[PDB]
């Protein structure tokens, strides 16, 4: 299927090239410097053809990624694989450098022989018998990331949350598990919708497995409905003539007292033509910053059911008044140690029926930790 | 932070 | 009779201690760096008998701990290696997995069972069994 | 004459040990353990001996270095041994981190095997022939360290600067050097003591030479007179009853007022019951941090012939007012672009007899890079 | 900064 394979980097120089078809020549990857990075016309697509030629892009850290082919193939799988040969790179020699590339010509002729011939990609599947371990002990990690369009009059626009699962266990054996939650869809949430890894049976759904070694990923979730918000936040805006504006942002917290919250990041918008903002805060510090348009307020710790605003008196040069500014949304960015979804895990049950040690000798480590994903307030 | 399940 | 009790780890971090006659702080705690000195050099193919002055030492090891104990000249050594082994045998079978955070949260745990069969430096109760029924009983009741 | 040798880490375990001599026994480490990182005695000296045995003690990142031995050896050659040592660990492996360490036994082992045999130390010697360079370079890297000890009434205590040469040539076949400086001892500098690289030859005293490849450092030298100070501190001290303290500090900008100064760092000194301080600057940002007690003021760019000023509260707690506060000397760090010494460069005389190129093919780079060593004003 | 010599 694929023939030629072409990389570059920022300055735009050939730095590995193969081509497994006659088809593919030396002007295809000249025609992709030249139309790509030497091309001033930003706007694109993320395909191209040209002259019935057909160009796959992407960039990473400083890198281009050049695919190029004849034929009618599915974009996708083509686009799988480049993922995975940037995540084998990535995991060969860590960071993705121009020399890290450079110092491993015999691992890049090694594999592209090998998990590639002619076009065609060639790579209990996740955990061995073999596997031992005198203090069985696995964790939990719950990782959700919260979204929201929050409107200027009070509703609540868009809210979705994407949630992943990491868990690093170490157990003897082959050990059974069982993954209990309230899965009622009285302690009970429903799963709009999940995909999960090759080991979970799909025989309330629970999920009934033997795990990969180590940390693995079980299940891909999505939820969009009854979200916990972690955050309410109240804009105000007032107008003062034609060279100032009073604007006082009120934020909520929406958690528990007992919980503080870390790294509150908060970006106000204000007009290219702000003369000058000056910049109050009762808790943490607060700057203005007049290059990128926006007052940096960060509070270390707040509390919820608590609240905490800034007072900010934004100074305006006088310009063509008529076209008023338009106001972007107030963009919140935070994590928070609980999951916003509202999960409770009822059990894990891991059973070890061919060596003879019991569940009481499993270690389970449990934790939430949620991160902020957009969090944009219309005002 | 990690908690007993 | 029993002088005092130690349980330390690799580093010498005091988590236990527990005397019987009065004694002073400050012999008490350089004793703790001697006594640490003495049973940090050896290995496994040694005999777990050591004379000092006027007193003897028994101390087995698990994994990485030292349970270090003090007692009088004339004592029956090994009956009391017995008993320690005997303590972690019913330690480990309480948790249903014995470890050192279990000693840093279950302090409390640890002082009730060492009182429930160590007083007044001697050995109090042996008999696992009762051990484990008067401990389900006691920690019953709040 | 070495017999057991050895190295720790901070948690105290021993990490890689070999033993030339059948004199030195596990009781020398283990003792070296307890008595060192152990014992909480901690006024010593450098080395010491305990039943006749001795033992050599340094400590880098977090790793001790154990050497033992029966015999009265010079102790000044195999501590030059011991920084060859870790002179080229670090350079084989970077940063020297217990797990790096770890993973370079047989490196480890090799290295001890030959450089070292029953406690003997084993090991034009600069450059080669057949270095060759079409753009034949060479950069000049002046360093020099300003020490000033200041007085209260105005007077230098103590000055003396420790400087160095750092050169980075990139030249075809074995060019021959001749360094051209104001050694008149009209521009005339006066050479207090210098130490040479073995490259160097006695035969004003000029330096003739052939440079070894790339990078070396051709001499060192020490210079305590005709010394341009690079700053004048004013200090004044005034107390308010018992409550507070009025210090302002002057600092002089003693060079070029073309010259601007980079990253000024001044360290105001504080008593320990200092209740709080407030800072002013009118030229960067100015903290006051309790903690160490000190005042941060810090200038990104001030002139020379020019002064700047800090002006400060110094709010007191009533304590012991009879013991009177002793007032460390005002410290300053700073990095200036040129030489305090004064060292004018006449030439370089570079030619190569051997191959037909004059010198006019050389690119000869120069520029001064000072620093501050120890920079206090006493007040 | 460096500077020609």
């Amino acid at each position: 299927m694929i023939g030629g394979l072409f990389i570059y980097n920022h300055k735009g120089e050939v730095l590995i090239s193969r081509v497994y078809r006659d088809d593919i020549g030396r002007n295809a990857v000249d025609a992709f410097r030249v139309n790509v990075i030497h091309a001033r016309q930003q706007v694109r697509s993320p395909v191209t053809n040209i002259a019935r030629t057909s160009f796959f892009h992407v960039k990473r850290s400083n890198i281009w990624l050049a695919a190029v082919t004849k034929q009618n193939v599915n974009a996708a799988m083509v686009f799988e694989f480049l993922y995975k040969m940037c995540d084998v790179m990535a995991a060969y020699f860590g960071k993705i450098s121009e020399e890290n590339i450079k110092n491993n010509f015999v691992l890049i002729y090694e594999l592209l022989d090998e998990i590639l011939d002619f076009g065609y990609p060639q790579n209990i599947g996740w955990r061995r018998e073999g596997i031992k371990y005198r203090r069985n002990e696995l964790f939990l990690d719950v990782l959700e990331s919260v979204n929201l369009l929050m409107s200027p009059q009070g509703q609540v626009l868009s809210a979705h949350v994407s949630g992943r699962v990491v868990m690093k266990s170490y157990l003897s054996g082959m050990p059974e598990c069982k993954f209990g939650m309230n899965d009622k869809i009285k302690q009970s949430i429903a799963i709009d919708d999940c995909t999960f890894h090759q080991c979970v049976r799909l025989s309330e759904r629970s999920i009934s497995f033997i795990p990969p070694d180590g940390e693995f990923e079980l299940m891909r979730y999505r939820t969009t409905k009854d979200i916990i918000l972690p955050f309410r936040v109240i804009p105000l805006v007032r107008e003062v003539g034609r060279t100032k504006l009073e604007v006082k942002v009120v934020i909520k917290s929406n958690f528990k007292p007992s919980l503080l919250a870390q790294k509150i990041e908060v970006r106000i918008p204000t007009p290219l033509n702000t003369s000058g903002v000056q910049v109050i805060c009762m808790k943490g510090k607060a700057k203005y910053k007049a290059s990128e348009n926006a007052i940096v307020w960060k509070i270390k710790r707040m509390a919820g059911m608590k609240e905490s605003q800034i007072s900010a008196e934004i100074e305006l040069l006088p310009t063509n008044d008529k076209k008023k500014w338009a106001r972007p949304p107030i963009s919140m960015n935070f994590e928070v140690p609980f999951a916003p979804s509202g999960l409770k895990v009822r059990y894990l049950k891991v059973f070890e029926p061919k060596l003879n040690y019991s569940d009481h000798d499993v270690i389970k480590w449990v934790r939430y930790i949620g991160r902020s994903g957009i969090y944009e307030t219309r005002c | 932070d990690y908690q007993r399940l | 009779m029993i002088r005092f009790i130690l349980i330390q780890n690799r580093a010498g971090k005091t988590r236990l201690a527990k005397w019987y006659m009065q004694f002073d702080d400050d012999e008490k705690q350089k004793l703790i760096e001697e006594v640490h000195a003495v049973v940090t050099v050896r290995d496994a193919k040694h005999t777990n008998f050591v004379e000092f002055r006027n007193f003897k030492i028994i101390y087995r090891r698990y994994a990485g701990l030292y349970f270090c104990i003090c007692v009088d000249v004339n004592d029956n050594n090994l009956a009391y290696l017995e008993a320690i082994h005997n303590f972690v045998e019913v330690l480990n079978e309480y948790f249903h997995n014995v470890c050192e955070l279990d000693l840093v949260f279950n302090f409390y745990k640890v002082y009730t069972v060492v009182d429930e069969m160590f007083l007044a430096g001697e050995i109090r109760e042996t008999s696992q069994t009762k051990v484990l029924k008067q401990l389900l009983m006691l920690q019953s009741l709040e």
